[PDB]
């Protein structure tokens, strides 16, 4: 669990 | 209260963030078709969604989908307040995580590749901490909102950076969140709940009210009563409702081996709660903390009590710091704590009434359906009123009976439980009935003993007396309202005069078996003790338990040996007998409830009765049990012959006329003697048949085994020739003397014209 | 002046409770105020003297809260008979307490009062409870199982605690039960518990004979008959003062029966005068028993009538709403006569002689 | 099944036995859906009703706290192997005051032959003996 550390699901 | 708490109806639309609102609803409330309002649910469940305009799909009720109800932890028809939520902006870095029980099977990136448009420019203002099932990968993947950089209700948009890790949320946390705490086993404690809420909610939601009142509320509130009957449940409900810090304190927690460790721990906990929030001191199981510092022979215990007093009773000590004190033994309370200043408030938790019993039972049973065709209120009214977790025990017993019925029709099912069969395997009133018949008050269980089963109908004779006793039992319960209207109290001290054990103790047992309420049987030598005052303390405890165990029946059997007058011999010895009599009178007298005081008096010798308890009020009536008349003789004979095989050649009437002076014990003895003669004859016949079969090949399956299954008239004649009545003319004289005392004490009817 | 018992922050706590009750009433009748309350209502949240009085009546002393539990309260007026005795008791309660000028003019301290030789079974406890509810002051009443324990010296500790509590909460009358069970002399029950119980009784007497002669230290005693009670410490040097009582009466019996009937659903056709005439030789418990028996007969009749009506309705669904609600709202004079016929008296001539001799022993 | 023991209830320190029992319960729960082999179940029997032992009272309080309160229903249960139920007190007799409502155990002679059958089958000791018949 981490916040703003993994590249996210960009749309 | 407020009109904003509209009923949460059912929405036909499957959209989670859409509520079908009536035209009157969308109009009277500031509720547009695209208004992002905030709805508040149970246990601080706040969320923001859209309000759909559907006049034909709502009638003054917010039509809400089952997904919305599940997410908000609310039921159907709930009056949920709705307020505008325009502060929901785009979150900066919102942490997200799927649910392990819900993301099990959806392979790959089943969030970005399944619910891609569900959050990208989708204006999703969900609270930080919510989990919503998303249909992705031919499944329903639920992702729990791990965190949000913005406030809880953050508008998840494509611009919002949804932080996401590979943390799958297990279903254990889901159950724990579903394991909320409310009014599920608590019924009728309205006054206590209101007092607590006022001490908390009114203290918090209306702190200005307290400020204008110019006085702080009671920071120290004590909760006396039977703990764990819901007392622990009460604390859990408080903590779930409470938004402030709940500094839970166990009883045997601070006491450590190191010097002053307990006092240091207590001070640290107090300081942490004070610096934390306007917290409440959840002092759990605080009853065994101090013996009023009087019996406190322990120096460490004395120091602990002193530190506790200093922390509680201390100037400027409890500022916005409530003290959730729970007591299981109010008597064990310390002296200083029982006073205001150390515990300004104190409450005692009582047992619930049959109405409250039904309420709590239904609320507890709401988790399941164990009888579709039966009303739990009907059984609860039929229930004697066993309280606390008694309802939980009854539910568990019904579940066990249902499981027995199902797995009886099922296999071991170690791994292959048939879900359709498992789907509501049993919902039966019979299961509840079997549980209740197998159920009893747990408190009296230590005093409970096994008794033979006999019906009030199963006992022959004294039909008027039996009917009177049954009416006395029923009307006191069945028509409590009728008694209130008449405005009179019932009788307690019912006695019985005559030769006991002729069916007398049997009559008491049959009544208790046929008794809908509880029954406490007292043996004559039962309460004696050798320690100083121990017997009197035991009597007091028994009386107190019986008072708590309403309804109950005081079957003070063999009361003749316990009811001797003070000085019936040349002198008294020990004096504790007089103390016991005085304690009994203190039970027999004194201003109290006496809700169901069914005192059963059994004495073969009325002369051995102390008049003080024998007096009215202390005594209701005495049953002058005479010997059976020939009619009563035939009645007892028929009752005995209930299980016996009857012979048409037996002249029962002739015997009853002959056995005019006999007794019910005598009749039973005659029956037993005839049975023994028949059994001996049968054994001899079997021996002879075996001997013939031992010497020659002989048939074995013959009816000669019971040459007379019914009573041999020869056996009856032999029993008659065996013995006769044991009634003593001197005993008859003594009984008649007691009866004449009663009769001269009586008089002719008024008949005043 | 009323708040004699309350001490320390107890008065402030009672005031806070009155404020809480009044504010609860005002808000609940005003608004749930789940979000905010009316500032007009907030300024109009003043308590009332009625609210304070109601809370104070609900309120009690702090030590008594840790000391004793509640009991069924009754009115001194609600109990009939012993009007002179009731007047004397009320005077002793008030004029010695409510009047300090009476004490100054008289100087004589209040009498202790040994034991009311009252009715055997009707219960002097009834009178004590009615007075204590009427008295509105500290009242001590305990049973005989109070001090006897398997803890050495526990009874002495209990006696000391009782005395200290009384001193804190004076005035208070000790309506201790087991009067005979404590009054018996050292001998007789040889050897009891080796005299330890006798030692505790002697200490308590010395702690109470023997008590502090100030602040209207009072005690209340009674027995069914005084003969059971031995005057070991009941002598008026160890019992200080003494007060006995009589047995019941006939005119007083009629009065008590009338009070009981007034408490219940009365009837007119009942011959109360002839009932009182026959009631010359009975006891108030007997009258209560007759009333209970008549009420039971009436309830049985009502249940039978309801059963018949329900059976008719089931057999014919036309007779459900054609029945009178109260088949006998008043007591059936036939029911009263039948109850009297089934009844009997508890009056014992030998017991009467024994009680008189105990009284004659004075 | 964490085996209990009467000696484990003794602490030469202050509250060490109660703390140790709580720690053992916590360790068993966190370990697995384990069991609680509550031995010497008739040790603190009377719920300190008449008991004047504060250490005994403290032990009873700790035991109730373990048997009650938050998350009392762990994936384990204890055994109420009662030597004397009359000594035992209601502070456990409730379904929740202990693991559940306890039963009682007693011997029967008709089933004893089956028990006798098992005892005999333990070690062969007779061939022509009608041991079940004699039993």
């Amino acid at each position: 669990f981490s916040g703003e550390g993994q590249k996210l699901g960009s749309l | 209260n407020r009109p904003n708490r509209l009923i949460v109806d059912e929405a036909i639309n499957e959209d989670n963030s859409v509520v079908s609102l009536s035209q009157p609803k969308m109009d009277e409330l500031q509720l547009f078709r695209g208004d992002t309002v905030l709805l508040k649910g149970k246990k601080r469940r706040e969320a923001v969604c859209i309000v759909l305009s559907d006049d034909t799909c709502s009638d003054e009720k917010i039509r809400m989908n089952r997904v919305v109800r599940n997410n908000l932890r609310v039921r159907l028809g709930d009056v949920i307040s709705i307020q505008p939520c325009p502060d929901v902006k785009y979150g900066k870095r919102i942490h997200v995580l799927p649910i392990d029980d819900t993301v099990e099977g959806i392979t790959g990136n089943l969030f970005e590749v399944y619910l891609k448009p569900y959050f990208l420019e989708a204006y999703r203002p969900i609270r930080k901490g919510d989990i919503f099932l998303v249909r992705g990968g031919m499944r329903a993947v639920e992702f729990k909102v791990v965190e949000t950089d913005p406030s809880p209700y953050c508008i998840v948009a494509p611009d919002t950076v949804i932080h996401c890790e590979g943390e799958p949320i297990k279903r254990e946390d889901e159950e724990e969140s579903l394991n909320e705490v409310g009014y599920d086993d608590i019924g009728g404690c309205r006054k206590q709940l209101a007092q607590i809420k006022e001490m908390v909610e009114l203290p918090l939601r209306h702190p200005a009210l307290f400020k204008a009142i110019g006085v702080k509320p009671p920071r120290g509130i004590l909760l006396y009563g039977p703990p764990g009957t819901g007392k622990t449940l009460i604390a859990r409900a408080v903590a779930n409702e409470t938004g402030a810090f709940f500094f839970l304190i166990n009883g045997p927690e601070i006491m450590s081996k190191l010097a002053g460790e307990s006092e240091s721990n207590l001070r640290k906990a107090f300081e942490e709660a004070e610096k934390n929030a306007p917290a409440i001191i959840f002092i759990d199981e605080l009853d065994a903390i101090a013996p009023k510092r009087e019996k406190t022979h322990g120096e460490v215990e004395r120091r602990i009590v002193s530190q506790l007093l200093t922390l509680m009773d201390g100037l400027k000590q409890r500022a916005h710091v409530i003290v959730m004190a729970a007591t299981n033994r109010p008597n064990s309370i310390d002296p200083a704590l029982r006073r205001f200043g150390r515990f300004d408030r104190e409450v005692d938790i009582g047992i619930p009434d049959a109405t409250g019993r039904l309420e709590i039972l239904q609320i507890h049973t709401k988790n399941m359906k164990l009888a579709d065709d039966v009303d739990l209120e009907q059984v609860a009214n039929e229930t004697h009123g066993h309280v606390g977790a008694d309802l939980a025990a009854l539910c568990s017993e019904a579940a066990l009976q249902a499981i027995r019925k199902k797995m009886d029709l099922i296999d071991l099912e170690d791994e292959t439980i048939d879900a359709e069969v498992m789907n509501s395997l049993a919902v039966t009133m019979d299961d509840f009935r079997w549980a209740l018949s197998q159920s009893n008050p747990s408190a009296l269980r230590e005093t409970v003993v096994e008794v033979p089963q006999v019906t009030w109908e199963d006992i022959g004779g004294l039909e008027d007396v039996k009917r009177e006793l049954q009416e006395l039992v029923q009307y006191p319960v069945e028509h409590p309202d009728k008694f209130l209207k008449f405005g009179m109290t019932p009788s307690k001290g019912v006695l019985f005069y005559g030769p006991p054990g002729c069916g007398k103790t049997l009559l008491a047992k049959a009544i208790a078996n046929e008794c809908q309420a509880n029954f406490i049987s007292i043996k004559g030598p039962e309460l004696l003790t050798m320690w100083f005052g121990e017997s009197e303390a035991n009597v007091r405890e028994i009386f107190d338990k019986a008072r708590q165990a309403a309804p109950c029946v005081l079957f003070f059997d063999e009361l003749d040996s316990i009811a001797k007058a003070r000085g019936g011999n040349i002198g008294d010895g020990g004096g504790a007998a007089d103390r016991v009599i005085n304690q009994i009178l203190t039970e027999m007298d004194g201003m109290s409830t006496k809700k169901n005081v069914f005192i059963i008096g059994a004495t073969n010798r009325p002369d051995i009765i102390d008049p003080a308890i024998l007096r009215p009020g202390r005594l209701d009536q005495l049953i002058y049990i005479p010997l059976p008349d020939e009619k009563s003789r035939v009645a007892i004979l028929k009752a005995n012959l209930r299980k016996s095989p009857v012979a048409k050649d037996v002249d029962l009437e002739f015997l009853a006329k002959m056995t005019n002076g006999f007794s019910g014990a005598d009749l039973t003895e005659i029956c037993q003697r005839a049975c023994k003669l028949a059994i001996r004859e049968s054994i001899e016949s079997e021996i002879r048949r075996e001997r013939e079969r031992q010497t020659n090949p002989s048939a074995m399956e013959v009816e000669e085994d019971d040459p007379v299954p019914e009573i041999r008239r020869d056996h009856f004649e032999e029993a008659m020739r065996f013995a006769r009545r044991s009634v003593s003319d001197n005993d008859i004289r003594k009984y008649e003397m007691f009866a004449q005392t009663l009769q001269q004490s009586r008089g002719f009817g008024s008949f005043r014209f």
